[PDB]
């Protein structure tokens, strides 16, 4: 094959500055003066959409402030400005030689606000409890940066079992991130304790912040 | 309009066989190539190879010649990538997209394969209404879970899809061969208590769609 | 008779083997030719056809047309690799490829030999021969694709006699080449030999057209 490679695997950029992602192929991805080198972006659920070719001409429909540019086996990809948008994943791919190979990819991240978490936390429904069980939600939303962590307080004292942690990735319009724990007991073991306090630990904020309930 | 689209998603157990499709739309099918490449989240991307839509000769890359392979109907337009035996391996999505300058321009809809032998769980709906407050917030945060069901993926919407503003939904995340994942809305505080407001779950694997209202504790 | 109707495909792109322009006629008797234009006007690399309207004048009145393999593409090009010639000029759905009519040699690893070729026309009817003189731009692209700065094309027959060399020149921008390809042909007699020579820049035959006249 004709791997190609990663640089920076991810990289932090704020708004309005110039975030430039480069591959490097091992062989000469070149023939003729052409060079087969190809660039795309795949925000999550979606499939990668096709953004420069051949290795600077840009598709028709993308804006101007992405370029790249390139000959041989250094090439670049250039943002300029960047927006709030363009919070994706970044592949380069070649098609010099069979089998056409695809880079490591570059995740971008955008960088604002610096908030803190929006917390609500949600009781075991009525329709769960008949079922035997019973899970206790705490949502995390709108805030940035992605770095945070959740402990469980039953009563005072720590739990770490049943918890299902589930991020988000970058919002495409408000550059945030957004987190879900769910913490899953059996109805026996909920009704058996009053107290209940999800506490989530996020850089903004020197002390745990709290959000509990009572039964 | 170009379109390409493809069918849903799969799930067989391993040793089966599968039949994926593509169909074109908004162009001539021939004088374009359809690629095929196949994602893992956070594995990357794999070239799985080429078809030439008016020779009809395939190109595999490595990886995949042997149990992988393409097919064509011309008359009416579409592509097949056909997978043999369905190891556990090769669990990813699956793109078709369309040659056009050595590059990929038109990617498509996308299909999920999943390869287990467990068995297809409609979801338990349970809705998530807060149940105290001090009149801190002008906006209060609903919520809708979904929990114990198999496989990916379900579509959750609020109230048809009126409700679009301040939603969050969460990926599913797998415990004992079951998926939960959980959803929420952000809409003021006047219009919750007097207005209805319903989670709508649907899960196309199982034919089951369940519409849970959320009920102030 | 009738004339011959070729799709989307003038006369330069259909009997070079331009891909994107197959012909369905399947007539081999035509009397002349009618050709439907486009943008690649046959020649999607950016060249010159020398000799062309006595090519179509030669396409003309024509009582049989067999097309064989003069040069077996798996066959005929051990030191050199005949596969890797395609560029995205000459497409074939959205790909990479190049003329079906010739094959576009460049260096096997790092060596260009001397070929040398020679078919002796076992048919007993003219047999036309196209081939191809690449003239790159740089004189890097001709050491990376070559890697003899010194080469030279001879093709060599009782009736032709030329020389060839590459003329390294920034050409202007056409379809993304700053560099040509001209094409050249001839009329191969029935017991005739026709040679090749070349150390590069040689886009040699792969099918010939054995065909008699009025
Ligand atoms: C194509 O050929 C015609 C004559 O047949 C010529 O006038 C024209 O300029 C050629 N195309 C271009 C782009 O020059």
């Amino acid at each position: 094959d004709i791997v190609l490679t990663q640089s920076p695997a991810s990289l932090a950029v704020s708004l309005g500055q110039r975030a430039t992602i480069s591959c490097k192929a091992s062989q000469s991805v070149d023939f003729d003066g052409y060079n087969y080198l190809n660039w795309y972006q795949q925000k999550p659920g979606q499939p990668p959409k096709l953004l420069i070719y051949a290795a600077s001409n840009l598709e028709s429909g993308i804006p101007a402030r992405f370029s790249g540019s390139g000959s041989g086996t250094d090439f670049t990809l250039n943002i300029h400005p960047v927006e709030e948008e363009d919070a994706a994943t970044y592949f380069c791919q070649q098609s010099n030689e069979d089998p056409y190979t695809f880079g490591g990819g570059t995740k971008l991240e955008i960088k604002r606000a610096d908030a803190a978490p929006t917390v609500s936390i949600f009781p075991p429904s009525s329709e769960q409890l008949t079922s035997g069980g019973a899970s206790v939600v705490c949502f995390l939303n709108n805030f940035y940066p992605k770095d945070i962590n959740v402990k469980w307080k039953i009563d005072g004292s720590e739990r770490q079992n049943g918890v299902l942690n589930s991020w988000t990735d970058q919002d495409s319009k408000d550059s945030t991130y957004s987190m879900s724990s769910t913490l899953t007991l059996t109805k026996d073991e909920y009704e058996r304790h009053n107290s209940y306090t999800c506490e989530a630990t996020h850089k903004t904020s020197t002390s745990p912040i709290v959000k509990s309930f009572n039964r | 309009q170009i379109q390409l689209v493809q069918s849903g998603p799969e799930l067989k157990k391993p040793g089966e066989t599968v039949r994926i499709s593509c169909k074109a739309s908004g162009y001539t099918f021939t004088k374009n190539g359809m690629n095929w490449v196949q994602q893992a989240p956070g594995k990357g991307l794999k070239w799985v190879g080429w078809i030439n839509t008016y020779t009809g000769e395939p190109s595999y890359a490595d990886d995949f010649k042997g149990r992988f392979a393409f097919s064509l109907e011309t008359s009416a337009s579409t592509a097949y990538l056909q997978i043999n035996n369905l190891k556990n391996e090769d669990m990813a999505a699956y793109f078709c997209a369309r040659m056009v300058r050595d590059a990929m321009d038109f990617w498509g809809q996308g299909t999920s394969v999943t390869v287990s032998s467990a068995k297809t769980t409609p979801p338990s709906v349970y809705p998530l209404a807060p149940g105290s407050a001090a009149q801190t917030n002008s906006m209060v945060t609903l919520g809708c879970l979904v929990k114990g069901y198999f496989p990916e993926p379900v579509t959750v919407t609020w109230n048809s899809g009126s409700l679009s503003s301040g939603v969050h939904t969460f990926p599913a995340v797998l415990q004992s061969d079951l998926y939960t994942l959980s959803s929420s809305v952000t809409v003021p505080s006047s219009p919750r208590p007097s207005e209805t407001v319903t989670c709508n779950v649907a899960h196309p694997a199982s034919s089951t769609k369940v519409d849970k209202k959320i009920v102030p504790r | 008779v009738a004339p011959l109707h070729l799709g989307k495909c003038n006369i330069a792109g259909w009997i070079l083997g331009n891909p994107e322009c197959e012909s369905l006629s399947t007539a081999s008797s035509w009397s002349y030719i009618v050709e439907t234009p486009s943008s690649d006007n046959g020649t999607c690399y950016p060249g010159d056809f020398i000799d062309y309207e006595e090519l179509r004048e030669q396409l003309s009145s024509v009582s049989s047309f067999e097309r064989f393999e003069i040069f077996p593409k798996t066959s005929s090009w051990p030191n050199h690799d005949s596969n890797k010639g395609v560029t995205a000029a000459c497409p074939h759905a959205g790909a990479k490829s190049f003329y079906k009519n010739l094959i576009w040699l460049v260096k096997k690893g790092n060596s260009y030999p001397k070929l040398s070729k020679s078919y002796i026309n076992d048919k007993g009817k003219e047999v036309l021969v196209l081939w191809g003189i690449h003239h790159p731009s740089t004189s890097a692209d001709q050491q990376s694709l070559y890697q003899n700065a010194d080469t030279y094309v001879f093709v060599g027959s009782s009736r032709y006699s030329k020389k060839f060399k590459p003329e390294i020149a920034i050409r202007p921008k056409v379809r993304d080449q700053e560099g040509r390809m001209n094409y050249y042909w001839t009329l191969v007699e029935p017991g005739d030999k026709i040679t090749f020579e070349a150390t590069g820049n040689l886009v040699v035959p792969r099918y010939a057209f054995a065909m008699e006249r009025n």
